[PDB]
RNA sequence: AAAACAGUGAAAUUGUGUGUGGACCCGAAUGGAUCGGGCCCGUCUUGAAACACGGACCAAGGAGUGCACAUACACU
């Protein structure tokens, strides 16, 4: 009995907002938006709201961007999608399904494409009007591991290591990967 | 030398090496303007530059 | 942040400036530059730079960059070279677009992905992969080789 | 949006004009400060010490065994200078630590896109009364902001020029500048920076007119063209909201220069006027909206008291009684 | 408009605070009466349990 | 001057008699004249004060900090604000329950007269009231 | 080599007068004898009060800086 009660408590506390974190930006429009979400969190247990509030506090690198096609790929049949970050255009795609994106920012070329295909962009202040009970929303996230600088982490002189050496490079010059597997 | 870096290669060994600064950049620009202007008076109706082919 | 105080300003009053009392801060305890690499620094090289001590490959005593410089595009990006207003005309229109990759500084076409719109297109370039040719011919398009 | 009234020499108003689109843009005091800091460093002149100062003399160490510290010393005879301590930074007349040098980086870069955006939102702030008052310009007597002087001002003399400015209500502002002159505190008063004055109105013109040389001798009046308007003039000291007298031609030109919202300027290629992450600073007030109040849950106000363990206080919370049973 | 709606919240919450407070005291008063009776029971059942052992 | 804040009048003496008179003199400032009295933390390898042997003096630290309510309070029961203009007193008009004014040293006689006249009518306590203007 | 104003005029150090003590610091006091605790700092060192070294006294000066090239983080 007790062991379950304990674990179910830990799982909850792992979701909820910390309330001793604050965004480092001196932008007063960004700090306004955080204040709203903070006052909502202390009056609710709903996991989507808590997740959103934690993400506004993370760094620029933690808020990695997504391309339009990848949002649709991760939307998994939902109508509204939410994203704490910036939405960029995909040059490989022209036609898209009708969709509503609530997000932090969008690029000029992406917004046009979204509009031509039918669909809307709303800023995160408006979420509560777009949705009544937060049942029809999906929440989506990028991954900072996909940066090109992650190819150099680790040691290239370990056995079976996939990492690349930091090297001078030319037509003949350059250190190779030699301890990997193929 | 410690840790992981691209191996150095910085060429500052030679003690006889000269440095060139560019503090004169705005002033020399103003002189080139004033020379063109006076040259343009000496041949007033005519353009300062000649016609050239396309290659 | 756009500005921050330095560490040196906090170390005023503390004896060793953060280099230790026993180890100290001497002039060059390990040697100058990247020297020592087959000897006392062998562990750094074998961990991070294993392909350093070697000679490799074919030699040409003079090379010309302009004669070998090239840039590559995939089939899935062909429609993307056009402006968005232009794309939206040719999508509905009865006419066939004629795209020349030379005009955007591309010389070779690769077979990555599927074409954005499944209607005919004429593509001009210097070289095509076998996959690219098959994909363009599949939609009733045409590949034209040119200098 | 609004109309604005033009003002003729005599103080009459009759013709009216629409207001440019730039004035609807929100203000970022972070970006104005950042841009000010960088640009202010581009007007510096280099300084350095002489390239081998402190190193002139013939000096050598005496080595150990003489009961003296092993600093280099001056080779001489016949003078009190013999045997004194020469080259080091801890010596009188020696060389300084890390001599200052001309190769330092004097200037600083800032992206063109930030420079354009900062100037746009500086212009915007010149028409919010809260900001203009906040800088310390006094505007109690001025009828409305912004001010737009007509063309067909035929003024040529300073005498008639001041009469015009007085009729626009600027008397108290101008007086505030004249009374301000004082000698600076510190060594700057020796290095050609002797007198300090408070900032006053900036006049912005675009077309060449006689009014420019009529007003310029009045203390605290400043002049610039609209096409090359600088952030040092628009946000002095990195605080925004300078008071501006527009000329009628110049005010109409703001539409060509900054364009219209979600369009591209023809005069500034590659630049467009953008959107913030939230529309206003007041968004915290959305909590009280109907849509939010349906979503949340009813609070509990009843809260537990802090633990007490003192003998007497505890005895009133838990009265103990003995038992005789031995079970 | 929202500045007016801010007042309706403050009023609504004061009513709720007074309400919950009144409901709390009644629970506290109820609990005190149950506790009196129960202590009399248990002090007697100890006495019974002891006699069972003597027997 | 013999004046007291009315809100603390029956308490001020308890407060005053409760304040510490401890001083934290620098170690060995009693031994050589070249070391001033101003506190610096000892950082020697052998030092008896850093190592906290019995019989060495005490070191500063957070434990000695006063309660938040009592802190900064002058012995008359007010907090102080500096003034140099007539237009400065205008700020105190809401705060005169807990704050009092102290005219800056460099303000001269002719100007001080104008400050004191305004202080009387607004009802603000000035603690340097006598000042230079006794003559 | 030194040496600016016929300004202001600190500390080391000296004389005279008036007070308090017998090297001095911390804690606690008397009308008054005093009571309790404390070895000289800085530094290398397993380990310093050391029969380890530097230090007669005061003022002023006196030691992680600039540029180039890759880099991880925070901010635009």
């Amino acid at each position: 009995m007790l062991k379950q009660k304990m674990f179910e408590h830990y799982k909850k506390k792992a979701i909820l907002f910390d309330e001793s974190r604050v965004p480092r930006t001196k932008n007063v429009f960004y700090q306004s938006l955080f204040s709203l979400y903070k006052k909502v969190c202390e009056n609710t247990e709903n996991e989507i709201v808590h997740k959103i509030t934690k993400r506004l506090t993370m760094s620029r690198t933690e808020r990695h961007p997504l391309k339009l096609s990848n949002i649709i790929e991760q939307a998994n049949g939902k109508e509204i999608v939410v994203f704490v970050g910036k939405v960029l255009d995909d040059d490989k795609i022209l036609e898209i399904p009708k969709i509503t994106i609530v997000a932090l920012k969008i690029s000029k070329q992406a917004k046009e494409k979204l509009t031509l295909n039918g669909g809307e962009f709303y800023t995160l202040d408006k979420l509560f009007y777009i949705s009544k009970d937060l049942k029809d929303v999906a929440l989506v996230k990028g991954d900072k591991n996909n940066r090109k600088c992650t190819r150099y982490f680790g040691a290239s002189g370990d056995k079976g290591s996939e990492t690349y050496p930091r090297t001078r490079k030319g037509a003949r010059r350059g250190e190779r990967r030699i301890k990997n597997k193929k | 030398m410690r840790g992981n870096q691209m191996l150095p290669n910085n060429h500052f060994n030679k003690g006889s090496m000269k440095f060139k600064n560019w503090f004169n950049q705005p002033m020399r620009a103003l002189k080139r303007k004033e020379v063109r202007e006076q040259k343009s008076k000496i041949c007033y109706p005519n353009p300062l530059k000649k016609l050239r082919p396309v290659v | 942040m756009f500005n921050k105080k330095s560490k040196s300003r906090k170390l005023r009053g503390h004896v060793s400036h953060g280099y230790g009392r026993v180890g100290k801060h001497r002039k060059h305890p390990a040697g100058r530059g990247k020297s020592g690499g087959l000897k006392h620094l062998r562990s750094l090289f074998q961990r991070y730079h294993p392909d350093h001590f070697r000679k490799l490959g074919i030699v040409m005593f003079h090379r010309n960059k302009n004669a070998d410089f090239t840039r590559t595009v995939n089939v899935s990006n062909l429609w993307g070279l056009m402006k968005l207003e232009e794309q939206m005309k040719f999508k509905s229109s009865a006419e066939v677009p004629v795209v020349d990759c030379r005009n955007y500084g591309y010389l070779k076409v690769l077979g990555g992905g599927d074409l954005s719109v499944k209607k005919p297109i004429v593509v001009i370039a210097r070289q095509f992969t076998k996959d690219a040719e098959e994909k363009i011919n599949a939609v009733g398009g045409k590949c034209v080789v040119a200098a | 949006s609004r109309q604005v009234n033009i003002i003729e020499q005599d103080g009459t108003s009759s013709r009216t004009t629409s207001v440019p689109a730039v004035f609807n843009l929100n203000v970022r005091q972070d970006l104005i400060s950042f841009t000010h800091k960088n640009v202010a460093m581009n007007s510096r002149q280099p300084y350095a010490v002489k390239p081998g100062a402190g190193m002139r003399h013939s000096a050598k160490s005496w080595g150990t065994g003489r009961a003296m510290a092993r600093v280099p010393r001056v080779r001489a005879g016949g003078t009190r200078r013999a045997g004194q301590g020469a080259n080091a930074n801890f010596c009188r007349g020696g060389r300084m630590f890390a001599p200052t040098n001309v190769n330092r980086r004097w200037n600083r870069k800032t992206l063109l896109s930030i420079r354009r955006y900062a100037s746009a939102m500086a212009v915007a702030a010149t028409s919010i009364p809260a900001y203009v008052e906040g800088r310390g310009h006094r505007i109690e007597q001025i009828e409305n902001i912004p001010l737009v002087l007509s063309n067909k001002i035929d003024t040529e003399k300073t005498k008639e020029g001041i009469k015009i400015l007085y009729n626009l209500g600027l008397k108290e502002e101008l007086d505030k500048v004249e009374e301000s002159k004082n000698i600076r505190a510190g060594k700057g008063k020796w290095r050609n920076r002797r007198y300090v004055l408070k900032k006053g109105p900036l006049f912005v013109y675009t077309s060449e007119t006689s009014f420019t040389k009529a007003i310029r001798n009045i203390p605290g009046v400043d002049t610039e063209r609209v096409e090359n308007l600088s952030i040092l003039d628009l946000a002095p000291g990195g605080q925004a909201g300078r008071l501006i007298i527009w000329m009628e031609d110049a005010f109409e030109k703001l539409t060509e220069i900054y364009g219209e919202m979600n369009e591209e300027s023809k005069f500034k290629k590659g630049y467009t006027m953008g959107m913030d992450v939230a529309e206003n600073i007041d968004v915290e007030n959305i909590f009280y909206s109907d849509e939010v109040q349906e979503f949340i849950d009813i609070p509990n106000f009843i809260k537990k008291d802090k633990m007490v363990m003192e003998k007497n206080k505890l005895a009133e919370i838990q009265q103990y009684v003995e038992i005789e049973e031995r079970i | 408009d929202l500045i007016a709606k801010k007042e309706q919240y403050n009023l609504r919450m004061e009513e709720l605070q007074k309400k919950q407070q009144e409901q709390h005291l009644k629970r506290v008063e109820e609990n005190k009466k149950y506790a009196e009776k129960r202590t009399v029971e248990l002090l007697e059942t100890y006495k019974k349990i002891a006699l069972e052992q003597q027997l | 001057m013999d004046i007291v804040n009315p809100s603390l009048s029956k308490v001020i003496d308890i407060i005053n008699k409760g304040k510490s008179k401890k001083q934290f003199k620098r170690f060995q400032s009693w031994r050589v004249k070249r070391v001033s009295e101003s506190w610096r933390k000892p950082r020697g390898i052998d030092n008896r004060m850093r190592r906290k042997f019995g019989g060495a003096p005490d070191m500063p630290g957070i434990g000695y900090k006063k309660p938040n309510a009592i802190r900064f309070l002058l012995p008359n029961g007010y907090r102080k604000i500096m003034v140099a203009c007539v237009k400065d007193l205008e700020a105190l008009i809401s705060l005169n329950s807990f704050y009092c004014a102290e005219i800056r040293h460099a303000v001269g006689s002719k100007k001080r007269i104008e400050i004191l006249e305004r202080a009387e009518e607004l009802g603000i306590l000035v603690i340097n009231k006598e000042g230079k203007l006794v003559k």
